[PDB]
């Protein structure tokens, strides 16, 4: 988890 | 002997499309090249001034892997919590080969995140330790291979997709791409034909390099969080390396 999920989520 | 076909062409237009977009000032690097003081890193254990100004970038380093495995549809075609085991396990791996891709011998130097130029001493004594020469010696010897991006790009791609990490739950897919991504990368070798005796198993025998580098890196990361601050340690760092 936490932050990498973060990156793997944003469109962008 | 044999090339590759329409579509593998097309898989390949990909992973570098990927790779370039995510690989840091592209290749007009050597013009962002700031060599590394010759005094951070010297004469002894670690040197936390050195961690330090290495951990300093280091976050942004592994969002562009991130990046890159993001613009791989085989990738988003797996599972959030295997995305995860990948990146974990190929983010080392992935970086350092980037790095080797970039070692001038004239200089002697590499070139990490495409701004700082470190040397084979600094980067060991850094944290890297035994690994800097492995993967210095990687560098030295690939100067022969003359990669271009999508060579690297699908070298990247090929340690990405390893179906051997634990935790793994879409493995036979996985495997495939990686098998459909080893097979382009070996025709798109053939098409390149490169002045290099006995080759492709040569090339494979680099990915071993980099796992070995990768596996190596986990066993001192663990120093490294008992020799430095823990108040060194960036997040994604951490949220990466740490189990
Ligand atoms: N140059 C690459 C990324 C890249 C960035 C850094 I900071 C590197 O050094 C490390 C890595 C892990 C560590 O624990 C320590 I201490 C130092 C390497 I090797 C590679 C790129 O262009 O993406």
């Amino acid at each position: 988890h936490k932050i990498l999920h973060r990156l793997l989520q944003d469109s962008s | 002997k044999p090339e590759p076909t329409d579509e593998e062409w097309e898989l390949i237009k990909t992973v570098t499309e990927a790779h370039v977009a995510t690989n840091a000032q592209g290749s007009h690097w050597k013009q962002k090249r700031k060599f590394l003081p010759e005094d951070i890193g010297q004469a002894p254990k670690v040197d936390l001034e050195a961690f330090s100004h290495f951990t300093k970038i280091i976050t942004p380093a592994i969002t562009r892997v991130v990046d890159f495995a993001k613009k791989l549809p085989m990738f988003c075609e797996l599972p959030c919590e295997d995305q995860i085991i990948l990146l974990k396990g190929c983010c080392m791996e992935i970086m350092s080969l980037r790095a080797a891709v970039r070692y001038d011998p004239e200089s002697e130097t590499l070139t990490l995140n495409g701004e700082m130029a470190v040397t084979r001493g600094q980067l060991k004594n850094g944290g890297l330790g035994v690994v800097s020469d492995a993967i210095f010696d990687l560098g030295m010897s690939l100067s022969s291979f003359n990669l271009d991006d999508t060579e690297v790009a699908l070298l990247q791609a090929v340690l990405l997709m390893s179906s051997d990490r634990p935790g793994l739950a879409c493995v036979e897919r996985i495997e495939k791409y990686q098998d459909s991504f080893l097979l382009a990368f070996e025709h798109y070798i053939n098409y390149r034909k490169h002045h290099v005796t006995h080759f492709w198993p040569k090339l494979l025998m680099k990915v071993t390099d980099l796992r070995m580098i990768g596996a190596c890196h986990a066993s001192r990361f663990l120093h490294m969080k008992v020799e430095c601050p823990t108040e060194l340690f960036p997040p994604l760092f951490l949220e990466v390396f740490e189990d």
